[PDB]
Order: structure tokens, then C-alpha cells, then sequence
């Protein structure tokens, strides 16, 4: 089929920086000219910034510029601004006189760079209200940290858990540019009351922080 | 100007 | 003046079909060729097919066997039909003139199509209670566990919107049961756990259910 690739998939930059996102199509695009760059922010629909390689649409700041030809194309942001942090997609038109196709790159997420910040770690036992239902949800909160990459591990009586937890991470905060993560360990009420020590370990580089509670002990 | 127009 | 109003979709059973339409306003649907695009939760954009201005439909290799794109000039609409849907077809579907080499670009607002056998049900909101004695330097973390609801989405506020600082509502995860589950937390001064009331307001419009849960300490 037709496939488009962008480089990088993710990049951290600061305000004022110069950003360059490349995009290569597996084959030459329609008329060596039909490529547009889109901008999408969390919870919002994609917004087109550039069309026909280099044409800027009305209202798009001039700091955005597009270049390339045929198979290779590049998005350039001369001076990165706060409103520019988002995911960018290249989309190319293909086909012949008898067929027509489109394809998207995988997207490039532009996040804001900032100083390392350790998470404030909290661990919540399953509420008594829930334990009546027969299921135990243990929740571990990594609050306001950076960078996004973090390894969360659960221990029940110092036994490494696997396959019984799901993770969710927020988008970069508007104010302090940090991330937060929520990991939920799911156990039956029976298994939960069969153990005592519950611990959530957060490893980031050379540091591992483990928050613990003992079932029953307020 | 698009593809698939013969 | 110009708009593209999308409608249809919602819930589809595995093996069932979806039907989405988009009504153009301010212009004629025959004047341009229109694509159909989808974006699965937390994934990139994916092209489905393209209906040329001449009225010829062409599809991505992956969607050709199941997809049919048509238009109705009398009603000024373009329509997408996909049968034999599977769980991985869950996504936000868009109609759009992508405008890769022309000046005119326009998208529908997008509509979520959830492919699942699960039945619509509201969430069970459990408290993530804070301990009265803080073990995090005078700060307390509290929240609500919005668990076992279907389909997306749910909205969460705190104290009827009066509490926004420090709030983190995490993206939902799809549990093995087919139901969704997300957490919403907030950090507050531990000294306010006796003077301040904390209530999370969870709204699940797909089930016409609104849940308010007072989160108490200890």
C-alpha cells in the first residue's frame, strides 16, 4: 500500500526553539505537490496549517513553513511558541487518472521541555464501599512529574505483580508542564484480604520511590 | 486538480 | 457560511455495520471530493476512502472489502457505510476534504463509533479517600474511581466546577470486562480536610446518569 513516515515520533523542545519535522512517502505524491500539514491538540479535531507543500492558509502564523518535493517533505517552525505544542501530521494525496488515495504519517508529538521533577506518590487502598462488590481496586497516583517515562511496579507481600494492572497518563499540564499517572491494581476481594503489604514502586533513572500501606492499619 | 479525475 | 455537519453512529455490535453521513452547508457536495477518516482512542489518523468530485469512490486497501462511500446531491450529503465491524474499528470517524493541494479544507466535527457487545450502563463511583494524617508534607490526595461504565465518554468536575486547581482526570482504560474505568484526583492542603467538602460530579450522558460522590477523609 501507500505509507508515510514522520521523524521524529516525539520531541521535546522549549519556547523559541527551531523545530523541523520530516515526512517521507513510500511513493511520490500526486503532482509532487499534494501534501498538507495538520495540527491536532488533545480532545480537538485536526487543523490544517499548510497545503501544497508550502502554501500557508489564512490565519496561520508565518513562523510555520513547509518544503520538500515528491517523496520528502519538511515542516519548520522558526520559533516555537506555547500554542504550537501539539501533534503534527503530514497527509499526502496519491493515485492516477483512474484512482485516488490519501495517507497520514504516524504523527509527531511536540511536547514542552522542562526540568526533571520527581512525582509525589500516593497509594489508595480499595474503599470499603467497593470491597462489598467483590472486587478490589488499588490505585497509585504519580502526581506532577517529568519526564513522562516512568516504570510503575506493584508488589503484594513483596511479590511482583504482572498482568493485573492498567495505566493511564494525563497530557502535559498547562501550568507546570508536568505529567501525572494513575495505575490501578485489580484483585478479587478474596485475594486482597489474603495479603498485607501493598506497594507501588516508581522508578525514574537512578531513583526508585516505593509507597506502601498495610491492609487494615489506618 | 486531484487524482482519479481521468 | 460553510460547514460540514456529521451525524449517525454510536454503538455497533461486533459484526454489525455503521452508517455516517455529512451534510454540506454553504457549498455543493458535488463541487469537491471528500474523504472519510478515523482516529482510534489515543492513536493516529487513518484514511478510509475518498469520493472524487466526479463521483468515483476509492478505498484504502484495509477498508475496501467492508466500506462503501456514496453521496446524495439532492440532500447535499456524503455517506460512509462499513459492515463486518470489529472491536479495533472503535474510533472517532471524520468526513473531510483534506485539502492537500487546494485551498479549500473542511472537516466534520467527528463522531464516536464504539464497536462492542457491552450494554450501556452508568459508572459506579467509589471514593479515593485521603488519610487525615498526611504523609506527604502537609498535602492530601483524594479522588473518585469512576469504574465499570460503557460507553465513553464521562465528564468529571469537582465541587460543581468551583475546584479546578490541582485536579487530574485521567484518560479511561478499557477493562477486560469490556467496561471503562477512569480516576479523577485532586491535591489539597491536608489542613482543609475538616473544613472543606470535596464532591466529584460524574456525568455519563450515554446512560443519562449523573453521580455526585462526597469524598470523606480517613
Amino acid at each position: 500500500d501507500i505509507q508515510m513516515t514522520q521523524s521524529p515520533s516525539s520531541l521535546s523542545a522549549s519556547v523559541g526553539d527551531r523545530v523541523t519535522i520530516t515526512c517521507r512517502a513510500s511513493q511520490s505524491v500526486w503532482r509532487n505537490k499534494f501534501v498538507a500539514w495538520y495540527q491536532q491538540k488533545p480532545g480537538k479535531a485536526p487543523k490544517r496549517l499548510i497545503y501544497a507543500i508550502a502554501s500557508l492558509y489564512s490565519g496561520v502564523p508565518s513562523r510555520f513553513s513547509g518544503s520538500g518535493s515528491g517523496t520528502d517533505f519538511t515542516l519548520t517552525i522558526s520559533s516555537l511558541q506555547p500554542e504550537d505544542f501539539a501533534t503534527y501530521y503530514c497527509v499526502g494525496h496519491y493515485g492516477s487518472e483512474n484512482d485516488a488515495y490519501y495517507a497520514f504519517g504516524q504523527g509527531t508529538k511536540v511536547e514542552i521541555k522542562r526540568t526533571v521533577a520527581a512525582p509525589s506518590v500516593f497509594i489508595f487502598p480499595p474503599s470499603d464501599e467497593q470491597l462489598k462488590s467483590g472486587t478490589a481496586s488499588v490505585v497509585c497516583l504519580l502526581n506532577n512529574f517529568y519526564p513522562r517515562e516512568a516504570k510503575v511496579s506493584w508488589y503484594v507481600d513483596n511479590a511482583l505483580q504482572s498482568g493485573n494492572s492498567q495505566e493511564s497518563v494525563t497530557e502535559q499540564d498547562s501550568k507546570d508542564s508536568t505529567y501525572s499517572l494513575s495505575s490501578t491494581l485489580t484483585l478479587s476481594k478474596a485475594d486482597y484480604e489474603k495479603h498485607k503489604v501493598y506497594a507501588c514502586e516508581v522508578t525514574q533513572g537512578t531513583t526508585s520511590v516505593t509507597k506502601s500501606f498495610n491492609r487494615g492499619e489506618c | 486538480g486531484h487524482a482519479g479525475a481521468g | 457560511e460553510v460547514q460540514l455537519v456529521e451525524s449517525g453512529g454510536g454503538l455497533v455490535q461486533p459484526g454489525g455495520s455503521l452508517r455516517l453521513s455529512c451534510t454540506a452547508s454553504g457549498f455543493s457536495i458535488d463541487s469537491y471530493g471528500f474523504s472519510w477518516v478515523r482516529q482510534a482512542p489515543g492513536k493516529g489518523l487513518e484514511h478510509i476512502g475518498y469520493l472524487t468530485a466526479g463521483g468515483r469512490a476509492f478505498y484504502a486497501s484495509w477498508a475496501k472489502s467492508r466500506s462503501t462511500i456514496t453521496r446524495n446531491t439532492n440532500e447535499n450529503t456524503v455517506t460512509l457505510k462499513m459492515n463486518s465491524l470489529r472491536a479495533e474499528d472503535t474510533a472517532v470517524y471524520y468526513c473531510a476534504k483534506l485539502g492537500t493541494g487546494s485551498r479549500f479544507a473542511i472537516w466534520g466535527q467527528g463522531t464516536l463509533v464504539t464497536v462492542s457487545s457491552a450494554s450501556t450502563k452508568g459508572p459506579s463511583v467509589f471514593p479515593l479517600a485521603p488519610s487525615s494524617k498526611s504523609t506527604s508534607g502537609g498535602t492530601a490526595a483524594l479522588g473518585c474511581l469512576v469504574k465499570d461504565y460503557f460507553p465513553e465518554p464521562v465528564t468529571v468536575s469537582w465541587n460543581s466546577g468551583a475546584l479546578t486547581s490541582g485536579v487530574h482526570t485521567f484518560p479511561a482504560v478499557l477493562q477486560s470486562s469490556g467496561l471503562y474505568s477512569l480516576s479523577s484526583v485532586v491535591t489539597v492542603p491536608s489542613s482543609s480536610l475538616g473544613t472543606q467538602t470535596y464532591i466529584c460530579n460524574v456525568n455519563h450522558k450515554p446512560s443519562n446518569t449523573k453521580v455526585d460522590k462526597k469524598v470523606e477523609p480517613k
